[PDB]
């Protein structure tokens, strides 16, 4: 399945791409409501104090091993976290209806994989806070909304996934 | 005041966004925006402090701190009383009129409940500070005649879109056990002695995706199985189970009812993690958890609890009260017909349900050196009013599957009427 | 006159509405001048340090009595004052002329009334800082301006006034 | 260099917004905005400090601190040297040309004056930091030939719209007395002994809206009445006067002139508060303030000071110099014709004014058990050049009302010419 | 040349105008790159800590002499420097090409001149930090750019130069 | 890997903006902006800290601190690791599609080099934090098939427009001397003894704009002259040279080559400041710097080094290797024809160059009581392949000027072929 890689045997650090949203964290930051042509704006600052990484280590790859190997090949997120960065989204509510939009953090998914016989044997995962993403829907207090709009049961990428690797040495 | 088709335990319900108190208690302010002008109200977060609202039916146990921990297990919410999230509204008045811009603070309503036997024993409501609401309309006339109006009733009203998202969480007072190695086609797990003191959860994953039969050696007590929401595609090891402390669980199938002798038939995917909740066993004899990968069309029972029916050697009604699955879900019943087997010999039966409506499928359970196999005998598009009887071979075993189509009551009653 | 209320005898706390500007405070924050299609913007932050309430107590109703009875039925302004809130207005100056706009704070007017024989016998007043309001006029150094534009002699509501009550107990 | 029709006292004059110094001393900066580009200059208040400008003719008394206190009494200004009010300008250059954006800090000019007998004895100018000015125009050519230009004269120029708003304030050195109970139809107030040491103000309100006659028992000294600006519709008690410490006063009517024997006829509204200023009485005999609600068309004297004329038993000119009311306002004169009453007997009079022009109305004052009453005898559309004489019954009383139409001098002179 | 002035003999303080950019400091604050209709925005705050004056004194006119004589006739920049002021520029990148814009500080040029026989004998110069100016150019990685776009070898005024004087006394 | 036509010394090269590392190491983030929505990424400078990148071939001398000081001399950069400059990007998605907004931090690449005899002996690369890059495009499909891709090579790539700006700086280890008084038409300067220990620079300005001849009394050693970039129109005194510590220098003309006997002919403007760099003189006899304002068409040699040719009394090739001027610039050669003067007597010559191509102009140097004068004898549109010989009077002096048109090598070789 997702464990089949055309890669030589060894350990690799992989950049799975930017744009990853996490399972069921959809509405953790709250939502915004507007109407009748009003412009709604939501934004945030990924200050080092809030933007915290999510580590999912394995036996072969511990937190430290994952961090150093990622910050060695890809963007050094520990350094960058000291400099506040902002982002915002804005949208105009329809003329005679209501608009609801909610915000959630996006991430860069990094992976540390152990390959054997062209198959992934072990997989560590790291989610580095990137920016944010908003979802909006128009409504009225009667409308029924699809719950997939409010909930994400499995981690996924809102952009196209990626597989940019580099074999680890020693 | 509606049926909640779930087993006993804790649940966190996201009841929606846009909640605010009555009598403008959450009004931030109003702007009069004259024609050809633009107005704006902002929550810049010059201070990150937010003020959550909390209500509980049991302060001692369902405290605010406790409730917050549950919300963290359900949705992984990090910040409860602070925010760096800015929200702002902007509106431009047309050239012909003035506009009124009212902005209010809002909250997302999370409900924490202790659900026991179709009943809510404890309840807490946590109002998470949200990102506001803005109402723009034609500015009212300053001359409009003032109307004496009595203040509204103290409370909340919902302003956001309709939402009701249920998420179960591991009961924090029941311990978690773990089967470290991905289970193979056959596996037996000895239930620890702690089971005598309280229910526990057994965390595990399967080495091979497929359908499995899970049960205790005597089909007692009844088991319940959950999926660890978000557990798929994260850290993984082929020889070990990587835990993510995911305390958010999605109920697959299972019952709480003590005498419900049964086993589970469920679809399991190797990239996910699951939890089996074993009730408290007040016995000194060690119980076991048996796992068996089933090959064959037994998979037809796709995520179902198979109730083994007792006392079938009499005439008339044979009722069985069980917690009803939700609309669209299954609940099965296994029947070994009284009498000895000799193809010809049979007995007449008439299957019905009493509280909830559904679609029935009658299967003939057979044997093979390739596992079990089912042979569809008949289907029923109406179980609440089914009268069409059917003859079953004595000494043979049948499984009846029910797909709930109408959830009128917490319990669904099954009736295996024996005409002869 | 304004003392005739169709209300049972007793004490009441009344929400007179948002949008109240105060007597002669019109130009206290200063004005702004622009021209030739330029966009002018004025805004403010009702920080707790500036936004101060105006109490007008009576014999029966003192400052404390007024506050608790208002914050009990309506918005608790003492709490809210700890969280900075902003607002702004913008307008485009005419192509070949000048634009002048000035800002002033708006308020919510609360009242504590004593009723006897369907008439107000005593009336306490409280003005809670709400947001702001701008007034603009186009001009040239020759034009004569109506002084009502610059001055408000009597407290008034720029929106429609209101009378939302609740009888006080004990 | 213009007539200021007000009694002696203190005044704060808002002289307008957009004031700035010469020679770009208040220039914040200039932006060259190229075509298809947008430029912006901002005062974000990262620091709330502002720098007021002050000038005074008397540092000892009209100090900056003193002046600021006056500005607070007049307009209730809270912050003098700080601001949280942001201002910002934005401009987009067209596709064909470049734009020049110049932005300057500005000030609102408030003038504090000590006005005595038609003259300014002291003066202070307070420049309140304002919200700037922005000048956009076609960008100048970098090649434009440089012209030697001498620096302009040191000073200020006004950039905002024309404005001149006068607001009087209670003289802080004269004490305030208060008549706690809303006055009924008749009321007498004994003036305290402190009156021997300095003028005072008497704060009060009427229980019933209507016209009132206010005076001292001998019609001396002359009184002055003000309205407490903003006093209406705030706190109120039917049995007590709720004070709001409003030190901003609007002159209704009254004179300062010592020998001006008189009484006041004014319209008073119960929802408002008023101040009567009693001059200093250098006497040991207690004076009184009498209030009387007048029913009848005496209300025609709508907000006026009624000057009682003396020495009418001679022939020729009979002049009376009084501070002139403003254009549109009144000033009245009461005349009891010399001689005894017997319908027939009369005397010829010719009414005129000398400095200011106005419209005259001659009334015959009569008596009734329903109070007084006026009978219009004649009207005059020109008082400066009136020659039309008129005969008045001896021993009868007449009141002449003047509505100023032209304010040429601080004082208006009335002439009751007696032809016979 | 530039030393010929129709002025009586003596010392003068002259306002040479706003809009002066300094020699080779063009790209000291960095540049910005955008494309495909995106709107790019660059701005700054002339905080007292950064905005520092450039003095070019002579024998007759030292730093102190220059400052007092300028702040006496023209804007007092020492006082004003305590109050943060911002400015920004924005521009939309072309639909199918790239946009590059860079920022640099602008200044007010003041001069203290000694005149003799209608000619400048001595000249002191002061540059007071004013605001900023941006330059933009559209491009593609192949295009050749004129180096005058990136470099200014001699101090100049982006607006029209000025000569507003006042003879110094004593 | 290209020819750098400059004398020995230090140089700072602005190599352009938009530099960033590979493998998204400078990626700030990506926004998915859905149709009819607007997205924005901001660097608000809530913290003014920036992180410069540095690389050097010699840490001991070309340290980061040293390099920064050079960058300060070249472009006067003040802040290296902090910034108050905000940058922000905004994009609105059309109604039909989604947009992807990627934003990266960037750097301006400054190269510091120690250039010696056509070679770089030391090099440092300073990456100044810049104002970012934004890439917007059609949002990619979340379904797009994932392609395994190997990480790119560690390094930088340029994203901004092409730029290469060279600025020379005074060598900080060679002292600066100053000729305080603006030099008149004739001036002699005695070179200090420190010249025995290391090269020095002599700062000066001319009292009168015009062309000047500058040299040592024996035309040895060769001189080099620079312009102080930005020195014009700043502080000025008619009797004194006002220094601005400008360490940024623009090479006018001059050579490093030891045996290059010569003098300089340059155009000097009184409103500017210049630097003459005198090589180290390892001798105990005092040298001198002579300045002479030349009137006449000798100005034709407009900014050139005039090399005096030696050993012309033989037949055949007469080569002269000198550092080549840049395309468009000059390099001259003075020739006194061997033999005695008597109009008639002559010798045949053929002028050529060998590495670089250019345009030649042959002048006859004459005398006058009004200074020197040149008479154009002939012009050559091709020097690399010139074969056209020419006869020159013996005992007469000629000057050949070369305008480089093609820079193929660091050195340009001149050949004064004597056919007879
Ligand atoms: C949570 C839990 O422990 N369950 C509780 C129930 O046990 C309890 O009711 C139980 O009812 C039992 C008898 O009920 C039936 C039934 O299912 O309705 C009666 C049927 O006739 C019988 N079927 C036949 C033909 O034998 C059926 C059957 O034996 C069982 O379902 C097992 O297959 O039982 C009995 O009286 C128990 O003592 C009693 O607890 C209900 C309340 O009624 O609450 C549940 O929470
Ligand atoms: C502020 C104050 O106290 N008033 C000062 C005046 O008192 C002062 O002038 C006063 O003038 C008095 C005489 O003036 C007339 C007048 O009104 O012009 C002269 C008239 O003939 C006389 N009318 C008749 C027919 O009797 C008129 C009248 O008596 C009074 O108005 C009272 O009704 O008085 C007198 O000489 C005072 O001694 C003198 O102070 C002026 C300066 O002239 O300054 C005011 O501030
Ligand atoms: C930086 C420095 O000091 N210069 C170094 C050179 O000196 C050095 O090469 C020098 O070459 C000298 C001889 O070269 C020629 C020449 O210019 O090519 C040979 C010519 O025939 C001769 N011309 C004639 C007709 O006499 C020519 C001429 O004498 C001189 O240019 C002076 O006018 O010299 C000599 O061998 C030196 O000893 C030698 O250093 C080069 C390396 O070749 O490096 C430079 O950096």
């Amino acid at each position: 399945s997702i464990n089949n890689v055309n890669l030589a045997d060894g350990n690799y650090v992989v950049n799975r791409g930017d744009g990853w949203i996490l399972s069921r964290q959809n509405q953790n930051l709250g939502g915004n409501i507007s109407n009748n042509g009003c412009t709604a704006i939501v934004g945030d600052l990924r200050i080092r104090e809030t933007a915290t990484p999510y580590y999912y280590p394995t036996a072969s790859f511990n937190e430290e091993y994952i961090k150093n190997n990622v910050q060695n090949v890809f963007a050094n997120f520990t350094e960058a976290s000291e400099i506040p960065i902002g982002f915002e989204f804005s949208k105009t509510a329809p003329s005679n209806k209501s608009l609801y939009m909610y915000l959630q953090y996006t991430y860069i998914r990094y992976e540390i994989i152990k390959v054997l016989q062209n198959t992934v044997t072990e997989r560590a995962v790291l989610y580095v806070p990137s920016l944010g993403y908003v979802k909006s829907i128009e409504f009225n207090s009667e409308e029924q909304i699809d719950k997939n709009f409010y909930f994400t049961s499995q981690d996924k990428c809102i952009l196209n996934e990626k597989f940019i690797y580099k074999k680890i040495d020693d | 005041q509606t049926i909640l088709p779930y087993p006993n335990g804790l649940y966190v319900i996201n009841k929606g966004d846009g909640y605010m108190r009555t009598n403008d208690k959450d009004l931030i302010g109003t702007l009069l925006i004259e024609s050809s002008t633009s107005g704006s109200i902002i929550q810049p977060r010059l201070r990150n402090t937010t003020r959550p609202l909390f209500n509980t039916s049991n302060p001692t146990i369902f405290s605010q701190e406790y409730t917050e921990a549950r919300l963290n297990d359900a949705f992984n919410i990090q910040l409860f009383n602070t925010s760096t999230t800015l929200f702002k509204f902007v509106e431009e008045a047309p050239t012909n009129k003035n506009i009124s811009m009212k902005v209010y603070n809002t909250y997302e309503k999370y409900e924490l409940i202790n659900y026991q036997n179709g009943n809510i024993d404890d309840k807490a409501e946590y109002y998470l500070p949200s990102l506001g609401k803005c109402e723009v309309s034609d500015a009212p006339s300053p001359q409009a005649p003032v109307v004496e109006t009595p203040v509204d009733q103290d409370g909340f009203i919902q302003t956001g879109p309709n939402e009701n998202i249920i998420v179960g969480v591991i009961n924090p007072s029941e311990n978690i056990e773990e089967i470290s190695t991905p289970i193979p086609d056959d596996y037996t797990y000895n239930i620890p002695t702690s089971i005598q003191n309280n229910a526990c959860y057994v965390l595990f994953k399967v080495n091979t995706t497929g359908v499995y039969k899970i049960t205790t050696k005597n089909n007692l007590p009844p088991l319940i199985i959950y999926e660890a929401i978000g557990s798929s595609n994260r850290n993984m090891n082929s020889n070990n189970l990587s835990n993510d402390n995911i305390k958010a669980i999605k109920y697959i199938t299972g019952l709480n009812r003590s005498d419900a002798k049964s086993y589970l038939i469920v679809s399991l995917f190797k990239d996910k993690n699951y939890y089996i909740r074993i009730p408290q066993i007040s016995s000194s004899t060690t119980s076991q958890l048996i796992f068996k990968r089933e090959l064959g069309n037994i998979s037809d029972l796709a995520d179902s609890t198979v109730n083994i029916l007792d006392n079938l050697n009499t005439s008339g009604t044979h009722y069985y009260t069980r917690q009803s699955p939700d609309v669209g879900n299954y609940i099965s019943y296994q029947l070994t017909i009284p009498g000895d087997f000799n193809n010809i010999a049979s007995s007449i039966f008439s299957f019905r349900t009493r509280n909830n409506q559904g679609i029935g499928t009658l299967y003939r359970l057979t044997e093979s050196i390739n596992g079990y196999n089912l042979i569809t005998i008949n289907n029923y598009s109406d179980l609440l009013n089914n009268v069409e009887p059917i003859s079953l071979l004595n000494g043979a075993t049948y499984i009846f599957r029910v797909k709930v189509t109408e959830l009128n009551n917490y319990n669904i009653i099954f009736d295996a009427y024996r005409n002869s």
